[PDB]
């Protein structure tokens, strides 16, 4: 579908710009896409508001989450070598999606010599 | 008072509480604070019970008992959306306060309310629920008795 390509190209654009988080947020009038490229939030695209439900649905099925359940928070995973952690949550104008993009010695980690 | 509140709500992290009795206009003060912060450079999200009105540009989740979506679970969900500032309706119990204290220490600016008669009553109230006396000193930026 056209929506499947849009989410895939958006993820490619997120890796292009060096984004850590992708923020899909639905308001009453507008739908907004934002990346947090290096800790700074950024406007990237404001598509048609009608697409809200389809973008939420596509990102759910990629992370193997419930499509029809729009009343509780759902957290899932995807492997594209980019490991993403999607997190959906209920709101006033539908769900709000955020997917954190993470790339895939014991002493260096923290342990002392003893 | 505005300039002092401005600087406090514009800090990168910490808890700011607004206290007083019922019908003291706490929400109105919080809503005014969020609207002042409402910029394109920050991600602001809220958990409310119920949502008083809609701020355009700010995310606002409602406490839904039909799906067991509580303040604690709602606040725990908001923290996974990569927020800069968070506004909790009110911290009624220990579990919700524990998450708000962790939120404040972990780089988020937290905002909430408590039904206490004095500004010291808010610091008081956090000590009562079971927040370690220390954790209040590190996280708390200020209290607004209104």
């Amino acid at each position: 579908a056209p929506i499947i390509k849009l989410i895939n190209a958006m993820l490619g654009e997120a890796i292009k710009e060096g984004a850590s988080d992708i923020h899909i947020e639905t308001f009453e009038k507008t739908l907004s896409i934002r990346f947090r490229v290096d800790g700074v939030l950024r406007e990237v695209l404001a598509p048609s508001r009608k697409l809200s439900s389809l973008l939420v649905s596509r990102v759910k099925v990629m992370a193997k989450l419930d499509i029809a359940e729009k009343r509780v928070p759902q957290d899932g995973r995807i492997s594209l070598a980019v490991d993403v952690r999607v997190s959906t949550m209920p709101s006033s104008h539908g769900e709000r999606v955020v997917m954190r993009l993470l790339d895939k010695d014991l002493h260096s980690l923290g342990m002392t010599a003893h | 008072n505005h300039d002092n509140f401005r600087r406090l709500i514009k800090r990168p992290h910490g808890i700011i509480l607004v206290t007083g009795p019922t019908g003291s206009g706490k929400s109105t003060t919080l809503y005014a604070g969020l609207q002042e912060l409402n910029s394109s450079e920050r991600n602001i999200l809220t958990v409310e019970d119920p949502i008083e009105f809609d701020i355009d540009g700010i995310g606002q989740t409602q406490v839904n008992p039909r799906v067991d979506m509580t303040f604690a679970r709602g606040l725990r969900a908001i923290l996974r959306q990569d927020p800069d500032v968070v506004m909790v309706g009110e911290i009624r119990d220990l579990e919700t306060a524990q998450i708000a204290v962790q939120a404040s220490l972990t780089g988020h600016l937290v905002m909430s309310t408590l039904h206490t008669n004095t500004a010291v009553g808010a610091v008081t109230r956090l000590r009562d629920m079971g927040i370690e006396p220390f954790l209040i000193s590190s996280s708390l930026l200020g209290v607004l008795a209104q």
